């Protein structure tokens, strides 16, 4: 519940990723097919998105 | 260390925040130069950066992170530790702990604070990988 | 080390033959991330792999080799160091010793075997490379 | 002397960087200049030179 603002928060990209991560359980591989993009970058907007998270948690 | 496999490498730098680029650099040449699974891989790289942001943002001054990656044929082991400034750097239920726990199979933790001098303010994470 | 840099990184691997292959990747990794002229990366390189090859070669068993790459502004230093067989490895006049000089600025060796146990056994060579 | 016979038994390009390297003094990008290679190509075939004269030497 807490984390529900700060994800809307994150640009919709980042969130669909994170959420499919984290919530759905899926490998960054299967992240990237389902989103259409490339592996590395579905480890750049986790990265991005784990680094704003940290900072308001 | 002995128990470490032949292939380990211990990396040791200032821990500072200007050094964490560099960690994820190293790190990430150590990961291609091995053969876990790609996404575990990933995985992994994304861990270790956490654990190594978490102990240098916690780090006492002019204290060592000292990163060790074990590669073996299982699973690859990484530690991660620093002379800090609290008893734990990633509470039990703290954000922290549910992003390691859900990027590694495995997550531990090893601080005592009975040891004399910097040794006791040391706080460490272990990370391990399988498959 | 204190007298180390900021930006300094040490680096850990067991002494052995299989591991000069990973030693020389994150020696480029680090370069990379550094600031020195490319020629001099370039020759700096090449110098530390042949003193890791070296060092390794007559490494004892079970030795640690132990690099540190120092990034300075003006220049930067890199030391290895292994308990070896022999109290020199890279003889005055010998081709190794011709080709070290040959790529760095400065080369310097270190090792006192009156030491008791292991540490009289180490060798080490520092490389300095400037501008 | 003792280095010509094994310059000699070098592969011909290995030889000519070397010897630039080592005799003319020349960085790594001017022999990549001189021979018309790449810079990495100058810093392969050195380092593999290395490697084969370190066992004979």
């Amino acid at each position: 519940e807490v984390l529900r603002p700060l994800l809307e928060a994150l640009p919709e990209r980042e969130r669909t990723v994170l959420v499919l991560r984290f919530f759905d359980s899926m490998t960054q591989t299967q992240i990237a097919e389902r989103v259409g993009i490339s592996q590395m970058h579905v480890s750049r907007l986790l990265a991005k998105s784990l680094a704003r998270l940290r900072d308001q948690l | 260390w002995m128990q470490r496999g032949v292939r380990a490498v211990e990396l040791n730098v200032a821990a500072r925040l200007e050094n964490l680029a560099l960690l994820r650099t190293l790190v990430g040449a150590i990961g291609t130069f091995e053969d876990l699974d790609f996404d575990a891989v990933a995985d992994l790289r994304l861990a270790v950066d956490e654990v190594c942001t978490r102990l240098i943002r916690s780090a006492l001054p002019d204290a060592t992170l000292r990163l060790v990656v074990d590669p073996r044929k299982d699973e690859v082991v990484v530690e991660a530790s620093a002379a800090c400034d609290t008893h734990d750097v990633v509470a039990p239920g703290s954000f922290s702990w549910h992003v390691l726990t859900a990027l590694a199979d495995d997550v531990q933790t090893f601080h005592d604070g009975r040891q004399p001098d910097v040794a006791g303010s040391v706080f460490g994470i272990t990370l391990t990988a399988r498959r």
